[PDB]
């Protein structure tokens, strides 16, 4: 399957950076292991390396503004031809709940 | 693999100008994206230029930007650093760099030919 | 104002690589007939960077896997150590897993060795611990999730010396306890090892 | 003070491979084996 082709993938970013060439095969732009792949131009920047679990993201913003909340973060099993720690599929994302608490006051106005 | 060989250094006057060249092997020319080094009595290596494979996109330091302007001749296999408007701090022994990028468009910092270098003096 | 056209479709660079994919380029530069004075301009697609295919794969260099388990305390014609004052030694093991097409191999040392007490299955005295940090939301995305935090019964390790002597070198090492034992203590809550409690989570959002 | 050792037929000779050739995993259960048996002599010596 032709699949957009980069020169370098951008760590803590996931984004595709320096871009080589269209059309070539998965097979070919991976022989060198410091290339990224970007199928569909929609999104899911993976690198050529074996598959390694990315980054924890920024924790998103608490779900109330008010007294005891939830948020969460991601985080992407980046990678080819391979399965992440625990028999896990590339592609696959693994979340965390906590709660937070933004702030102790409550209608203001 | 790849040999450097520079050449265009001299004694300029503070204010003139001094163009250097830089020859290549001619075989592996177009494969090393190139670049332009200097350095100063007692100080360690600085970038100051440097080019893609296709000439297109420039790279220069903040030191030497809007007076010096890199230049890519394919064809004669030399590559060109115009330096314009000399001043005494530019006293050092510019080094020709050869470096290996992928894309054509991609400048880079890190080389690993090097050259024996070129001499320029610049007096008050 | 000289007419442009274009020249060749040019002559080719060599592939920059000697693994996997690069980029050449020939382009068709407007060279051959050139515009001058500023006149028109060559018409067309200039355009060619080209994808060449080297047939070899590149080095990959293999990186370190997590450090393993520990493995049990003992020592060489000394029955079992436990819960005595006889030092012993234990191992631990890693993988270099990933070095392919000649890379370059791992940097360090596969093997870790320290010396150790045995408290596996030793009956301690114990103290109640305070109050932990508020747990995580379990299971997360799923039906009804809910904190934890817990008081624990901490063992109260023996007072034993915590460096050796070698034999060889007069250069001593450290010790360090290893084992799960079984602590002894009061009850607090109806429970005997670990009382916890469990409060939902607010707000849960969609994944 | 020289000294000539002899490699009769009471002699044990094995090789030891250096830092990077034991991360091979054919030689990962023989250098583990190695490791520990000098840590066992150096700090403890021989009992008995
Ligand atoms: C056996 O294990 C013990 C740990 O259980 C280990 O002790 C180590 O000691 C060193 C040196 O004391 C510690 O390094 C410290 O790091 C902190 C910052 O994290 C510094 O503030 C410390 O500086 C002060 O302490 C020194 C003396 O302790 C003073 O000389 C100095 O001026 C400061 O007052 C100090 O640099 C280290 O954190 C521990 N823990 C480790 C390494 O896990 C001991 O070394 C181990 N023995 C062997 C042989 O491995
Ligand atoms: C975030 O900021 C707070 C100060 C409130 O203004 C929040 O508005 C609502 O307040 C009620 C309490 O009456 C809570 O149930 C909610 O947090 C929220 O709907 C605002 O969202
Ligand atoms: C050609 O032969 C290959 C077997 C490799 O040894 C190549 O070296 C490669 O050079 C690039 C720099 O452009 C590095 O990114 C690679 O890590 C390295 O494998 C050689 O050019
Ligand atoms: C996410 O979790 C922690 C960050 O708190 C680290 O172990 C690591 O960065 C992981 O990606
Ligand atoms: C999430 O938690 C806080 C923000 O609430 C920070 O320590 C950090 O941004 C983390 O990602
Ligand atoms: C083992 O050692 C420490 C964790 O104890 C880390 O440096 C790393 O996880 C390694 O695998
Ligand atoms: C060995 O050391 C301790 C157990 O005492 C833990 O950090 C872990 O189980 C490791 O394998
Ligand atoms: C925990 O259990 C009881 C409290 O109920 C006490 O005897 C002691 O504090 C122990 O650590
Ligand atoms: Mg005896």
């Amino acid at each position: 399957d032709p699949v957009l082709c980069f020169t370098q993938y951008e760590e803590s970013s996931g984004k595709c950076k320096g871009l080589l060439g269209g059309g070539v095969s998965v097979e070919d732009c991976c022989l060198n292991t410091a290339f990224a792949y970007q199928k569909r131009s929609g999104g899911l920047c993976q690198p050529c390396r074996s598959p390694r679990w990315s980054l924890w993201s920024t924790w998103a913003p608490c779900s109330v503004t008010c007294s005891e909340g939830s948020q969460l973060r991601y985080r992407r099993c980046v990678g080819w031809n391979g399965q992440c720690s625990g028999k896990v599929a590339p592609g696959t994302l693994e979340w965390q709940l906590q709660a937070c608490e933004d702030q102790q006051c409550c209608p203001e106005m | 693999q790849v040999q450097l060989v520079e050449s265009g250094g001299g004694l300029v006057q503070a204010g003139g100008s001094l163009r250097l060249s830089c020859a290549a092997s001619e075989r592996t020319f177009t494969i090393y994206a190139m670049g332009w080094f200097r350095q100063a009595p007692g100080k360690e290596r600085e970038f100051v230029a440097a080019i893609s494979r296709s000439g297109e996109n420039t790279d220069y330091a903040d030191s030497v930007k809007g007076r010096f302007t890199i230049s890519r001749d394919n064809n004669k296999n030399t590559i060109s650093l115009q330096m314009n408007s000399l001043k005494p701090e530019d006293t050092a022994v510019y080094y020709c760099a050869a470096g290996r990028a992928i894309l054509v468009h991609t400048t880079k910092k890190e080389y690993d030919h090097w050259g024996q270098g070129t001499q320029v003096t610049v007096s008050s | 104002g000289v007419a442009g056209g274009w020249g060749p479709w040019g002559p080719v660079s060599p592939c920059p690589v000697t693994c996997g994919l690069g980029q050449t380029m020939e382009q068709r530069t407007c060279n051959h007939p050139v515009p001058q004075h500023g006149g028109p301009f060559c018409a067309g697609d200039a355009t060619r960077t080209h994808i060449c295919n080297t047939a070899v794969p590149c080095p990959v260099d293999g990186e370190w896997d997590s450090w393993g388990e520990w493995s049990p305390c003992i020592r060489r014609n000394m029955k079992s150590i436990s819960c005595q004052e006889i030092p012993g030694q234990q191992s631990r093991g890693r993988t270099c897993r990933g070095r392919k097409f000649d890379g370059h191999r791992c940097a360090g040392q596969q093997q870790d060795i320290r010396h150790c007490y045995s408290i596996q299955h030793c009956p301690l005295k114990g103290s109640w611990s305070e109050w932990s940090t508020w747990g995580l939301c379990m299971p997360p995305c799923g039906p009804n999730p809910t904190r934890a935090r817990q008081r624990l019964c901490t063992p109260l390790l023996p007072k034993y010396p915590p460096t050796v002597s070698m034999v060889e070198g007069q250069g001593e090492k450290n010790v360090t306890f290893w084992g799960r034992p079984l602590p002894r203590c009061e009850e607090l809550q109806g429970q005997k090892l670990v009382v916890e409690e469990k409060r939902p989570c607010l707000h849960v959002p969609a994944c | 003070p020289n000294l000539s050792y002899i490699i009769g037929k009471d002699t044990w000779v094995e090789h030891w491979p250096e830092e990077d050739e034991c991360q091979d995993e054919e030689n990962q259960k023989q250098c583990q084996d190695l490791g520990a048996f000098t840590e066992s002599m150096v700090v403890f010596g021989c009992p008995n």
